[PDB]
């Protein structure tokens, strides 16, 4: 349908710059406007700015005036957010959204009605590290019943972006995935899956 | 002949003044229109329709505040359009019923090349429209003055 | 700048009940809008212009208010409503969001299903040692875990990881792990 | 530039209903009003009504209320006129026009409506020849009567367009729901009967 | 509703003349008076709006003046391009009303009609029909009257008249008259004349 | 104050037209309705129509629609009524009236007389009247001066140049063969005939002729 | 056209009396006005909206009635109220007035003094003749007049003139004129004037003969 797609998670060094794309499809790009929203600390939300794809005009929140720049590429139906001199306070998830503003609406419906999945930005000088994946199996005291549970333990990776799929997607239910935690500067997470005795 | 607004405030017989607060679209693009539709806000009627015909015109329309500085456009009135701010009196609309009828006025304003940022401030005055009512009966000539206020801020992308 | 305040930050309700959320503004605004964000996704418009259900929204969500006080009311609360709600205004510039209000679902208590896994041989090859204990599918959220290696009370080096409230049966889970050296 | 394009000519039967369209281009469609005007055979102009494209409020002439309806489709920038219960009086040319400052500043090209119960028919061509002696001493006039055809138009030429001077073709007149026409050509008395003049008549509707 | 009346249906003129077309309203209009021009091909254009304002694209020869109930349109230097029909229109009250129209004409030296008559052809006679056609070509001015006579007696039924517009070459007019009779009616009479004066 | 001033009397001919006026003063002329009323001699009042001068609106009586037209002039504040094809039915007095729009007020003009006649100015003929051979067997007697065949009205008659101011009855004239006929009576106790040869004085401004006679 | 009817056409009272003038309508009317007219004057408005007086109207005049029946009341006439009264309605087009009601004064009865006169010889010189009859100072106003020639009735060529009520004697008067040609006057001998009125028990007859005057 209507889809907005942003880049995957980005890891940057302090003082550097990043540019996040957002590509639209399933609708006429120039018939709507674009908004950018920042989600910091996992809960707080604040509007960054507003853009008009026809002319490239922008409305900025004065809080972000010296930090963000909004740009568009009309031919490719893509909008860009660029962050200038990244610091630790810039670690957040950034959203693009289609907005129905810019023109008069008979029903008075002015909203961000479609959101792209966010782009997580991490601002750190640490080195990226591959994960250490280990399997988890029951001990020889299980007293196996009708159902058994197996899991996977992942330790010592960076930055915080890890996905886990069980049975190559054949098991999309009864799967618990646990949030990552910082352990000596490296993230560790786990997941589990429940299957019958078969 | 007496007119009132949608929130209940009324102007009695003989003319007077009132305030109207209109909800605008929060964003207008360059080359697009800001629509201020007052046919849903102002309504009037004829008190004695069996023997008197009432004639109504838009005598004057003036711009103020951010509309004056940042916008230009026209006004829609009874089957035709005229420059806003107005330069003369419009044709006449006939009122011949005791039931309320809309005052068919709408503004169509476009941003000028220098418009940018917050173009219209919330709670500010944007226009004053004068309603002139005459009749078919005597020398009555009354002015119903409407002050138009913005209920929110409007921004223009630069 | 207009500050929107949502209080209290987290509230709870039971299936089929009726609950209301409130948003209060530092100044008068003409409209209020509501967004919903479930776990692991982006926000979604729910109520616009203080009273209008967005497209594809059940009629059990409703809004009302004026001036500096607005509210969003959910009737016949369902398990799908465990999410975060935000009030939004664009009447004044710049546009701002609310602080957020998490909705919790009360339900019947349930015991946890416990599994224990010895350290893997592959991990022991690398020189490390960590035992992971899974506590699955329980309620309420708050629960304590005590570890027992050998005969002593090894009350050190434990990491606990709660999950978000399930969206189908309103239960929690926890991952408890103990990391040491072989 | 601003253009208003109307649909092509129509030919309905009595008691039917007809829809015509007017497509606007070159300006913001909903910012102006659209009016409709009728001109009958006889060239008197009649105002029908106007419609606001923004919210579809209509105003009609009391003469045309009930018979006529105006509608708009702002998605395609097109206005429509519907006329119901057609009689013979309804045959005219209908116009759409944009409105500014109390005037109709831009007009469409017009749509011709014909209301008749007749059917397509090849015309009957009858030559005309002088009576006793000659009409004058140096100038003679010949004719060509075209009787009982439908619908308009018929085209008449003399000698495949060779005689482009001294020719007159009079407009058609309805006779018992069938059109009649006549054409005249004048030639020097020494040319005829010395030469040959042939009336050439074409009726595209009847493939004649 | 407000009635509109133009002084003359037709008005003769010549190239280089100054032409005045006047309009009158039954009720005062507040200067909301318009002037339209229609070409013989049927296309309409706006010339003057609000009594004095040139529409963009109109020639500068045209001007308007008036107030209250009396209005006029003035053409400064007439051209062959200006030979058209002109309408006044008021927009002070709904419904909008139009004037009757004034059609411009080119002045010329008057001419006498050339009369020619034709009996029905043998083909129509064997088909059962019978029509006599009278031609009156190249006369001036437009006004003319034709009466048909049969065996000394007058006839006032079964007569169709057709008039052409003014010629663009010599500024003359033409008209045809046709009288249609049944075969027996045509054959049971002896004298047919066409009189035009 | 408000005042309506009408034109003088019109003497007109059959089949012709006339235009009488009513000039307004003391109020906004254009903003009020002006009514026209016809009063035939010896009958009641008929309503003709009304006009609103600012916009020219008119409302006519069905009986007077084809005959009467109404116009107005804003500059001179004067209203006009015009009659066409003046038959004998049209001889009456016509009034202008403004009352609607003023609370508890009503104003009329003094009226205008319109006479439809085909005759012409004619000097009057005076004939003395005498009793029979003696007094009327009493101390009282009656005499009279008879005036016939004149046109148009009015004529003023006196007895002995106003000396006989008592017992005098002047009767209104009556149309006869398109000519008026007026008679007067006088009553004297001095037994005239054979006494005093009483005299009557008659005047006719229309022809500027003054005639005196004796009984 | 609504028909407004008044009856009777004449009313007679005396100074200080109460008189009520009633107007009848043919439909329903909301507004009825009353006008007063003295001879040789334009009408003067009395009462509007059926009950309310106009400016400068004495309190003696009062109005009443609704729907279809209406009435104008005069409390005590003062000899300034002797005029003709019309009712009017404006509630529908065209406006229509009433027939009129003339006021009079009730005085005692009187008899007409019939007086006949022969045609003047000067008139006979011109070929014309017109015999006259004067019946001045009679009351009430109902009276009939006839002419007779040689004892034979001749109801042709007779013109009659009335007089309004006298402002001094409150009486009436009549004039009867019979026009005859000169040669038809000489072919008879005697002429007779007849008079009969409301309270005339017997007719009053006066006559003359030729060569008597
Ligand atoms: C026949 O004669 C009647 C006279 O008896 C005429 O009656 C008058 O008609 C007019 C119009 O129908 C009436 O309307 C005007 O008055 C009202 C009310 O004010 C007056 O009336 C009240 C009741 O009598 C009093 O209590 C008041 O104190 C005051 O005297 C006004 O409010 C009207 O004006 C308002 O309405 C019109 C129309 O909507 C607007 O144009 C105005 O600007 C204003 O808003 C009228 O002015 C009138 O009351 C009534 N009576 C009198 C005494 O004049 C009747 O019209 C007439 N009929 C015809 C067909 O002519």
């Amino acid at each position: 349908e209507v889809l907005l797609k942003q880049s995957g998670p980005e890891k940057v060094k302090p003082g550097a710059s990043v540019k996040i794309p957002c590509k639209a499809s399933g609708y006429t790009f120039t018939d709507y406007n674009i908004d950018w929203v920042k989600q910091s600390h996992g809960t707080s939300l604040e509007w960054i700015g507003h853009l008009d794809p026809n002319s490239g005009g922008t409305v900025y929140n004065q809080k972000f005036r010296g930090k963000a720049t909004l740009t568009v590429d009309k031919s490719s139906s893509t909008a860009y957010l660029e962050l200038r001199s990244l610091t630790s306070e810039d670690t957040a998830v950034y959203y693009c959204a289609r907005s129905t503003m810019g023109v008069y609406r008979s029903d008075g419906y002015y909203a961000m009605d479609y959101w792209g999945q966010g782009t997580s930005v991490t601002v750190s000088s640490a080195k990226t590290t591959p994960p250490s994946v280990y399997p988890l199996a029951p001990g020889c005291g299980d007293t196996t019943g009708s159902s058994v549970t197996l899991g996977c333990l992942v330790k010592g990776y960076f930055p915080e972006s890890v996905t886990v799929t069980w049975n190559s997607g054949s098991l999309s239910s009864s799967v618990h995935t646990f949030p990552a935690l910082l352990q000596s500067g490296l993230y560790t997470m786990s997941s589990s899956v429940t299957v019958p005795s078969s | 002949f007496a007119c009132k607004t949608a929130n209940g405030t009324a102007i009695p017989i003989g003319g007077g003044s009132a305030n109207v607060y209109v909800n605008l679209a929060p964003v207008v693009n360059v080359g697009q229109n800001l629509v201020v539709d007052l046919s849903t806000q102002i309504f009037c009627h004829n008190d004695y329709p069996e023997t008197i015909t009432d004639y109504v015109t838009l005598q004057r329309g003036s711009a103020y505040g951010g509309v004056l500085s940042n916008f230009s456009g026209t006004v829609k009135y009874s089957g035709s359009s005229y420059p806003f701010p107005t330069t003369s009196e419009t044709p006449r609309v006939v009122y011949n019923s005791r039931t309320d009828k809309p005052w068919p006025v709408a503004l169509y304003l476009t941003p000028v090349s220098s418009a940018g940022g917050v173009a219209i401030k919330a709670g500010s005055l944007i226009a004053v429209l004068i309603l002139r009512q005459t009749n078919n009966y005597n020398s009555d000539d009354f002015q119903f003055v409407w002050n138009i206020y913005a209920n929110n801020d409007v921004v223009v992308p630069t | 700048q207009i500050v929107l305040t949502q209080s209290p930050a987290i509230m709870s309700a039971s299936l089929g009940e009726e609950i209301t959320l409130t948003c209060s503004a530092s100044s008068s605004i003409s409209y209020m809008h509501w967004y919903q964000q479930k776990s692991g996704t982006s926000p979604k418009i729910l109520i616009y212009s203080t009273s209008n259900q967005a497209s594809g929204v059940p009629s059990r969500f409703s809004g009302s208010g004026s001036g500096t006080f607005y509210s969003l009311t959910i009737s016949s609360v369902e398990a799908e409503d465990a999410a975060d709600y935000y009030c939004h205004q664009w009447s004044s510039y710049p546009w701002t969001f609310g602080g957020g209000t998490k909705l919790e679902i009360k339900r019947a208590d349930a015991a946890p299903t416990v599994s224990i896994f010895p350290p893997s041989s592959e991990q022991l090859t690398s020189g490390g040692a960590s035992v992971v204990c899974f506590l699955n599918n329980f309620y309420p959220k708050d629960i304590n875990v005590k570890w027992k290696i050998d005969g002593s009370e090894r009350q050190n080096g434990v990491l606990n990881s709660w999950t978000d409230q399930d969206s189908k049966d309103s239960t929690y889970s926890m991952s408890s792990t103990l990391t040491l050296t072989k | 530039e601003i253009q208003l394009q109307q649909s092509g000519p129509e030919r309905m039967k009595p008691g039917a209903s007809v829809k015509i369209s007017c497509k606007a281009s070159g300006y913001s469609f909903t910012t102006y009003y659209i009016h409709w005007v009728k001109q009958s055979h006889g060239r008197s102009l009649e105002w029908i009504g106007y419609i606001d494209p923004f919210n579809d409020d209509t105003n009609y002439n009391q003469k045309f209320k009930g018979k006529a309806t105006l509608t708009v489709d702002k998605s395609s920038s097109t206005a429509y006129m519907h006329l119901s219960s057609l009689t013979s009086e309804d045959s005219a040319v209908y116009y759409c026009a944009r409105s500014y400052y109390g005037s109709l500043d831009y007009w469409g090209q017009g749509t011709t409506l014909t209301v008749s119960s007749a059917k397509t028919t090849p015309p009957s061509v009858y030559p005309l020849a002088p009576g006793s002696a000659a009409q004058t001493n140096s100038m003679v006039t010949l004719g060509c009567l075209v009787k009982g055809y439908f619908p308009e138009p018929v085209t008449v030429t003399w000698n495949s367009g060779s005689l482009s001077s001294g020719v007159h073709t009079f407009p058609a007149v309805l006779q018992s729901d069938l059109y009649t026409l006549s054409s005249s050509v004048t030639v020097p008395s020494s040319t005829w009967p010395s030469e040959t003049v042939t009336c050439n008549v074409a009726h595209p509707a009847s493939s004649t």
